[PDB]
RNA sequence: GCAGUCAAGCGUUCAUAGCGACAUUGCUUUUUGAUUCUUCGAUGUCGGCUCUUCCUAUCAUACCGAAGCAGAAUUCGGUAAGCGUUGGAUUGUUCACCCACUAAUAGGGAACGUGAGCUGGGUUUAGACCGUCGUGAGACAGGUUAGUUUUACCCUACUGAU
RNA sequence: AGAACUGGCGAUGCGGGAUGAACCGAACGUAGAGUUAAGGUGCCGGAAUACACGCUCAUCAGACACCACAAAAGGUGUUAG
């Protein structure tokens, strides 16, 4: 089911990671939303299953 | 690996006591060392009633039974307890049998009578007890 | 710095009706009426004509004008809202177990349950706000609508919906299962 | 003792899942030193027992984020001290070390909490023995054995009662 | 812990720093009136909830020398360059 694959995926997989306080954030995000971190620009993708 | 739950039975074998050997495994006492499943308190003794697996080493028997730690099952308790039909009932002694972690028992065989709650919990005690209560 | 002036300008069709008056929104619509309470942001609406409606920030700092913009598209929402309307389309995703969505009636209340998410033997139900209507749509396998006239209540449902079927204690990258907003439009 | 910054490298490929050299910035007063301000017309000195409360730098339990998270198991991190954190062999022990149960057997403070609360095994009066040292009297942060633990009726605090 | 020059405390009250041997102001017979120092003028508290141009929103804001603490490193928070 790649069509139904690709929507659960977009919500689930296509994600940004915050270096410091492992925060889920939007793909194109260039700072994390959190206060803890102070707004860090430090962002990695989220790493994909296999 | 019980066979179900049990309702509450008066402890009367603490850490430290010796219980007969009620089965034919070569062994002639059992010296309990601990309880599974007891709580923890400061200064309270861990202690086992009927149809509890304990912690035990054999004292008096055959000497490859001798000085090591090896599960056991109680299956009679002088102390008395209260069933749920309202009879508080005991028996002569404390007996128990070696049992693996499992429940098999160690040996085939079982001399006198067997509660009715440990036979419950532990079908393989109920298949080689010959009288039940 | 204190900008002087910034404007906005709100377009109005022809069979629509907008009251404002001490920023409480009105919008009269074909469709129905909506309603809305703005009285935290401080702007000053003006009406050009009845086709153009502006509004407007006097000495404003750039956090107080990034609202105004706000204030336009939430207007600009309710008219198209009691106009076309909102559609929210989604998608059931599972592996193995199917999942089953019915609409249930709990003491007048208008309840939707999903069954058999995960295999799980919990009943879960999310309410359906008023204004919002959902259906099964036909030709299309595992797919839920829901219509309305006013988009947050649209979107906040369909949302419920969502966030009521999250795995617990498993790889979310495997277990790929729930039900996705897939489509957002207008009902015309 | 605990926590950061930088990132050469480790990680099959890939600096930062998890780690991290060469350097560098801090925090803590549960280590030990440095100092000698307070007390020598005396603030009872080790540990254990008993009991209350507090801190979070969280072992377990609740809810979550991340992974080189398929499942199971585990690892890193967040909000959180609400609630728990034990039974034994040897040792005076703090500490340490094993056995075992357990959801878990986390770390600390309160005059290194707590002797008109106890106990007195240890240290640290006088008796005595041994080894080394000293001509000797005697010495030893070396070993060994025996050695009195006093008072509340006052004020306050607390618990109950008029 | 130990030296150099000066000013102090000790031997010293008084106004100010909430509180303090050493800091700030000022050194003292008994009284009256006027004016000030350092420090202050929302209320405690005597005295402008005075005037003027800006900056700052902090789910642990900040608030005055000696003085009763905070750093390296960061933020598309906001402001100016
Ligand atoms: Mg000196
Ligand atoms: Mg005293
Ligand atoms: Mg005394
Ligand atoms: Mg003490
Ligand atoms: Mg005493
Ligand atoms: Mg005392
Ligand atoms: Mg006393
Ligand atoms: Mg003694
Ligand atoms: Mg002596
Ligand atoms: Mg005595
Ligand atoms: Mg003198
Ligand atoms: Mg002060
Ligand atoms: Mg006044
Ligand atoms: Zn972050």
């Amino acid at each position: 089911e790649p069509s139904l694959k690709a929507l659960a995926s977009k919500y689930n997989c296509d994600k940004s990671v915050c270096r410091k306080c492992y925060a889920r954030l939007p793909p194109r995000a260039t700072n994390c939303r959190k206060r803890k971190c102070g707004h860090t620009n430090q962002l990695r993708p989220k790493k994909k299953l296999k | 690996g019980a066979q179900g739950t049990k309702f509450r039975i008066s402890l009367g074998l603490p850490v430290g006591a010796i219980m007969n050997c009620a089965d034919n495994s070569g062994a002639r006492n059992l010296y309990i060392i601990a309880v599974k499943g007891s709580g923890s308190r400061l200064n309270r003794l861990p202690a086992a009633s009927l149809g509890d697996m304990v912690m035990a080493t054999v004292k008096k028997g055959k000497p490859e039974l001798r000085k090591k730690v090896m599960p056991a099952i109680v299956v009679r308790q002088a102390k008395s307890w209260r069933r749920r039909d309202g009879v508080f009932l005991y028996f002569e002694d404390n007996a128990g049998v070696i049992a693996n972690p499992k429940g098999e028992m160690k040996g085939s065989a079982i001399t006198g009578p067997v509660g009715k709650e440990c036979a419950d919990l532990w079908p393989r005690v109920a298949s080689n007890s010959g009288v039940v209560v | 710095m204190k900008y002087i002036q910034t404007e906005q300008q709100i377009e109005v069709p022809e069979g629509v009706t907008v009251s404002i008056k001490s920023r409480i929104v009105k919008v009269v619509g074909p469709r129905g009426t909506l309603t809305k309470n703005l009285k935290h942001i401080d702007v000053t609406f003006t009406k050009v004509n009845n086709q153009l409606i502006k509004v407007a920030v006097h000495n404003g700092g750039r956090k107080h004008v990034a609202a105004l913009r706000t204030v336009k598209s939430l207007v600009d929402n309710m008219i198209t809202g009691v106009t076309k309307g909102y559609k929210y389309k989604m998608r059931y995703v599972y592996a193995h177990f199917p999942i089953n969505v019915n609409i249930v009636e709990k003491d007048g209340a208008k309840f939707i349950e999903v069954r058999n998410f995960l295999g799980d033997k919990k009943i879960r139900n999310v309410p359906v706000r008023d204004g919002v209507t959902i259906e099964f749509s036909t030709n299309v396998k595992d797919e839920i609508v829901l219509s309305g006239n006013s988009v947050e209540d649209v979107s906040q449902n369909a949302a419920d919906l969502q966030q009521i079927c999250r795995v617990r204690n498993k790889d979310i990258r495997k277990f790929l299962d729930g039900i996705y907003v897939s489509h957002k439009g207008f009902i015309t």
